[PDB]
RNA sequence: AAACUUUCAACAACGGAUCUCUUGGUUCUCGCAUCGAUGAAGAACGCAGCGAAAUGCGAUACGUAAUGUGAAUUGCAGAAUUCCGUGAAUCAUCGAAUCUUUGAACGCACAUUGCGCCCCUUGGUAUUCCAGGGGGCAUGCCUGUUUGAGCGUCAUUU
RNA sequence: UGAUAGAAUAAUCUAGCGAAACCA
RNA sequence: CGUGGAGGUCAGUGACGAAGCCUAGACCGUAAGGUCGGGUCGAACGGCCUCUAGUGCAGAUCUUGGUGGUAGUAGCAAAUGGGUUAGUCGAUCCUAAGAGAUGGGGAAGCUCCGUUUCAAAGGCCUGAUUUUAUGCAGGCCACCAUCGAAAGGGAAUCCGGUUAAGAUUCCGGAACCUGG
RNA sequence: GGACCAAGGAGUCUAACGUCUAUGCGAGUGUUUGGGUGUAAAACCCAUACGCGUAGGUUGGGGCCUCGCAAGAGGUGCACAAUCGACCGAUCCUGAUGUCUUCGGAUGGAUUUGAGUAAGAGCAUAGCUGUUGGGACCCUGGUUCCUGCCGAA
RNA sequence: GUUUGACCUCAAAUCAGGUAGGAGUACCCGCUGAAAAGCGGAGGAAAAGAAACCAACCGGGAUUGCCUUAGUAACGGCGAGUGAAGCGGCAAAAGCUCAAAUUUGAAAUCUGGUACCUUCGGUGCCCGAGUUGUAAUUUGGAGAGGGCAACUUUGGGGCCGUUCCUUGUCUAUGUUCCUUGGAACAGGACGUCAUAGAGGGUGAGAAUCCCGUGUGGCGAGGAGUGCGGUUCUUUGUAAAGUGCCUUCGAAGAGUCGAGUUGUUUUGCAGCUCUAAGUGGGUGGUAAAUUCCAUCUAAAGCUAAAUAUUGGCGAGAGACCGAUAGCGAACAAGUACAGUGAUGGAAAGAUGAAAAGAACUUUGAAAAGAGAGUGAAAAAGUACGUGAAAUUGUUGAAAGGGAAGGGCAUUUGAUCAGACAUGGUGUUUUGUGCCCUCUGCUCCUUGUGGGUAGGGGAAUCUCGCAU
């Protein structure tokens, strides 16, 4: 037996870590820049989804390298394949906007 | 109201912070407010009061006498002025044990601790 | 406490139901249901007959429902606030609240719940700017936006309507948030609520003309004993 | 309060280790950057205050719904009835050019180069078969760059 | 008739019910992460001018030193503060010390107040002898230093 | 220091102390 | 109808006396009950519209507390500061039947076997060990931790005096033993 | 079953189905896992998902209309009921046009069938209650206010 | 050479430096296990965790947790009932390190000792460790060697701020009059503050008496690289990254697996057997001498979202108010009981202040009586209030071996039992919102409201008084 008494609280704490996390990361977003990806199971394959991360090959067509892509805030995975042309071309032009809005410190 | 989350206003914490103070708070308690003269010459309403410095009284049965302070019974968070008694019935005299908010300072007695603390109260001391 | 003889009739025994936590607390609401209340109340405060009906000292003030300007907001000191307060003529009822501060009679006196009074006007506005700092030193009166309109607020005690005072914006924005016939809602899906019944008066209806000409002519509203 | 350990904590003579913290947790330093130091109001939110920075705080599609805040009129359809400026501050420090210090060479090296320039002069293919001070054969074209970097340093 | 018995009333007993409080619990939420061989927790014995418990302390014993505040403490007794301050206080804070006997408990033993061993210091005629004071001396494991041992293996006519 | 005393010789009365069982 | 608590309200009541208690005081209710007087008393408490429940007792040989009779009865218990002084007296030391670490060996393991056993189980003598010139050489000895006796084994003290209560232990005198 | 008296003292809570009632919306309904917001365990706003549901005739006949002063007459007929139908699915025969030699179901029958079609009603919350399970009224015994109405075996 | 020395092993050190134990144990992880207990091991979390995964799709992509999947699949004398998971939505997000081929043009590596220095360390020197392999580089997503073309990049300190912690200090407004009271903090009148009307204390309900509260301010001592400025230096053929070309291009074995036994509901464990390298694991697929999918096991680390009846602190409560609430509001795990393991009570309120009853007297002594304090001893350390059961005295009545109530009435006792004292008409005189004249003012602007000055009742008239 357990109740969820602290549901407003938890909360409450959770925006405070939304908030300190922050006031580290004062001019980044919280999230990293995660692919659009459509799902499996045929109930869903009409959805499209947040992904892990995009691939080595698609940051390559973006343009640079997943190890410097880490440090701006891309979220990579190694171990996803791209198959669809149009999800790999729209999260290429998804790379793309990110890169023309970031602006990067020296 | 209580604005911040630090402070509490519960009644059974704020009764068992009162009654197990430590002296050097109770000093701080026991307060008591000066004259209008005295507001008129340092600039200040409020003082922790000690025993040297003269003082009368506003309220109470014994409204309206005055004296210096024989001494601070700061352990039942009182303070016993001089000449304002009790005579009992064999003769003898026990102080009527006052309390400083009931006080007003009259006289005070002047030190470099007092001075200085007067001072950092922003008081226009002379 | 969980198992802190052995008899609930015995003295020190544990007693008869164990008070449980899992019983239930809060309670869902259709959520509909919770926007109609506040709808009702929000016209209940109109009328005035019912803020005189739960008891206010709204007698003299300029109008129903009391509109201020916007400028209200932008003070930012207490006592110009309640001057201004005196200047609507909301004084009497801050009167009222500050006489009413009476003793709790229960136990929970000394359970921190020492105190109580009675409730004022309640000040709306479409944006802060100093208004809720202002009003929160003087007892009674209580600040809302718009947007949220807290339903314990509107009807305290289940009691409609509350005395309440607009801005001239949040009056203004009120269509905003609730929509209209015109102005959409804000609120997605929702509309306000239809009436089942057009005329709020029946006696107008039943004395009107033409109801009065299809009916038989009536008794002696009351009757005349006969043996 | 009913442990042994507490009630002897409260009845002893040594006093609670008080400390607050609950009024400060909330409050926040951002720490970081002084530009967004000073515009930051502690007052409107995490989401609000990056908002009206201009920068997009969550990335992508927030669960629940953000404030549409009333910005304007939203009249309703007849159905057809019958007859910045920190984002310029800040685009500006990263558009700033930091001062950058040429990487320079060493000196036993450049007088190595040195003495390669006087020994064969300009061209490379002698001096990549050469033996003496050319002894860690260095590639044929980094000869040309550090040659080419020596030159821009030195001696035209 | 008194005495006695019963009932009722008055006053007085007995009793702690009721009412009102409450430095107590009870439950929920939030934050934090911190015990030991540098001797824990726990036990014992003492320590106050006058103490029984409670708390605090360790023979420096209801404490010492430090820092801050600035005149108390208080049941009685008694110091005071040169008081314009190196300063009371059962004050606060606490980072430097002391820390009795045990206890994971640790020189070996132990039903002993048994038996030691080593080092440092001082004295008593002191080169021997004795006395005092002080400090170490448990097991396992790791790494290293040092000392050995092995019929283990090998070399050994420039 | 310990033990109901007083009187009946040092073999019944007074005094003192004083229950429980049970109890439409 | 009544009870605890909660929201609203009566700008309700209250130290010129709330709540509670008593009331051979009055009144209203069919009743559950409610209202007032008086007395006592000292600090909070009510009416109304709603909410909420640890919400209503004569019994359960119910729980706890208090008080009866029994009973002045049974019966007499039923409940009723000071002082110990030891080389010689003992313990301590030795071993007895027996117990038991170590080295080892068993056992998933708590631990079990075994006691001088298949152990490198210490402490003594000599040295210009006569040349390697600032590094230990040559020999000797041979079983085993510890516990186990206030009656076994075992260094040595007697007389007289003295205390409210102590003495081979204090006092006086007279002795002895061990080690240096 | 009882010496008396005071206080305490026994159908509480929760889960799953079920009826009824009230409320909101309605072929849809359900904010509160969560996010945003806040005067901060309140209130306010809500993205994507998810849950559950959705996806002919005759006779009457409430009424209503007409006529009739009325009584009645005629007409249209809510809900619902009965009939005769129809169709779908099944049922057992017919077994064609074709037919890979065993495939096929065309057509016509037959009874019942079914919360079937032939023009929805549900979802959510609350309350009172039914059954079951959690210690489940308390420990055979006990089980706490009044009045009214209905009231068996 | 019967000598001497390398090793290697094994001992010994009152050698140097370290470390293990025990307590607690709410949460966590292992082991054992009945009708949970126990054991072992940690931490602020732990565990798990970067696919030998899930799927069959338009594929997804470490772990963890929540909602849904779902009371479904499946299991079950298919009885009792037991009871998932993929996907989806969300919270949180983070990835890395070894082991395989040589640095061989130089073991480039590290502990320790010592001397210094700017000391959670640095430098030097010297012992050691180590080739039976310590460094650099490389973990498949490859990577390495070169070469080409370019570009692109540099690290380390300081100091002062900032950030964080621990503190210290400052920052409003009545004690204005009256009544009551022992005491105003009560009641009334008049106020002031407010980003402060939370709370508490002060002899009764205190915004304004005090402490605080609220708003800001000034410090102090630390932690610290989080970043922000300054300042000092850092290169040595130093290190790295991207594209192209060329040449190569090595990985977890008593393991996988098989059988059996136990255990669990398929894993795990034991025993026996025991592999491969275009390998292996796993799943669908078939028009079939099938195709396709998807990972890399047998090595390791990793924050956060998570649990937490323990610790250290806070803050709250439609909770209980001294037979309740913890056993314990109190010198409660106490007194006490038990040989022990263990069990385990009862017990809160004088008053505002002890002002706790001077003094006289009875009295062994206990207790009195005078007296006094106190607002109150109808508060006397038996103490707020002080119910019932029960007891004593007095009064009344009844009874004589009398039991209780119900109705109805006498008798006796007793109580209640106007602050009632007016109305109607007439008359006298006086006065005013009555009369007249002259105004002022508020709007709801009328069938209005307030209000002034002088005159008159000589006459009338209204109200009032008489």
């Amino acid at each position: 037996v357990k109740v969820h008494f602290d549901q407003a609280g938890k909360k409450v704490s959770r925006r405070n870590a939304r908030a300190t996390r922050a006031a580290k990361i004062a001019p980044r977003p919280l999230d990293l820049l995660r692919p659009v990806v459509r799902a499996p199971t045929v109930k869903y394959n009409r959805k499209v989804r947040a992904g892990r991360g995009f691939t080595l090959a698609e940051v390559k067509a973006a343009g640079l390298t997943a190890a410097y892509a880490r440090t701006i805030g891309i979220a990579v995975d190694h171990r996803r394949q791209n198959r669809n042309q149009e999800i790999f071309d729209a999260n290429v032009q998804r790379l793309k906007e990110y890169q023309s809005k970031i602006i990067v410190f020296p | 109201a209580k604005q911040s989350l630090d402070v509490s206003s519960d009644r059974r914490k704020a009764r068992k912070a009162y009654f197990t103070a430590p002296s050097s708070q109770r000093r701080v308690l026991l307060s008591a407010p000066l004259s209008k003269e005295l507001r008129a010459q340092y600039g200040i309403k409020a003082l922790p009061i000690r025993r040297d410095d003269e003082v009368l009284v506003v309220r109470g049965s014994k409204k309206g006498q005055e004296g210096k302070i024989s001494s601070v019974y700061r352990l039942k968070f009182a303070v016993q002025v001089d000449k304002v008694t009790k005579e009992k019935v064999n003769g003898a005299s026990v102080p009527i044990n006052l309390h400083p908010s009931k006080l007003v300072i009259t006289k005070l007695h002047l030190d470099k601790d007092r001075k200085a603390l007067i001072q950092r109260k922003g008081g226009k001391l002379e | 406490s969980e198992k802190a003889a052995f008899g609930n009739m015995c003295r020190g025994g544990r007693m008869f139901a164990p008070t449980k936590t899992w019983r239930k607390w809060n309670v869902k609401v259709n959520h509909n249901e919770k926007r109609y209340a506040t709808a009702s109340a929000i016209a209940a405060t109109a009328v005035a007959s019912l803020v005189l009906a739960r008891g206010h000292r709204v007698e003299k003030i300029p109008e129903i429902p009391l509109v201020v300007s916007t400028d209200l907001e932008s003070i930012q000191k207490t006592k110009e606030a309640v001057a201004a307060l005196k200047a609507v003529g909301a004084h009497s009822d801050l009167l009222k609240v500050l006489k009413s501060k009476k003793l709790r009679a229960g136990k929970g006196k000394y359970r921190n719940r020492r105190w109580t009074q009675r409730r004022g006007p309640l000040v709306v506005y479409a944006e802060d700017n100093g208004i809720v700092k202002a009003l929160r030193n003087v007892p009674g009166v209580e600040t809302a936006n718009v947007a949220s309109l807290n339903l314990l607020q509107l009807a305290p005690g289940a009691h409609l309507g509350r005395f309440v005072i607009w801005t001239e914006a949040a009056f203004t924005k009120l269509d905003q948030v609730w929509g209209s016939e015109t102005v959409a809602s804000s609120k997605v899906g929702y509309t306000l609520p239809s009436h089942i019944i057009s005329t709020s008066d029946v006696t107008r209806i039943i004395n009107s003309s033409e109801i009065q000409s299809a009916i038989r002519p009536a008794g002696q509203a009351t009757q005349k004993r006969t043996h | 309060m009913t442990s042994v350990r507490k009630r002897k904590m409260n009845r002893s003579s040594v006093g609670k280790a008080t400390r607050r913290n609950k009024d400060k947790q909330r409050k926040i330093n951002i720490q970081s950057n002084p530009i967004i130091a000073a515009n930051w109001d502690y007052s409107l939110t995490m989401a609000q205050n990056y908002k009206k920075l201009g920068l997009r705080a969550k990335l992508q599609t927030p669960a629940g719904g953000k404030e549409a805040d009333l910005s304007k009129v939203v009249k309703r359809i007849p159905l057809t009835k019958p007859v910045t400026e920190v984002v310029k501050k800040l685009e500006e420090l990263a558009s700033r050019p930091v001062i950058r210090k040429e990487r320079s060479q060493s000196e036993r090296e450049e007088e190595w180069l040195e003495k390669l320039y006087k020994k064969h002069g300009d061209d490379y293919k002698k001096m990549f078969f050469d033996k003496k001070l050319n002894i860690y054969q260095q590639s044929e074209g980094d000869l040309k760059r550090r040659l080419l970097r020596w030159k821009k340093r030195n001696g035209i």
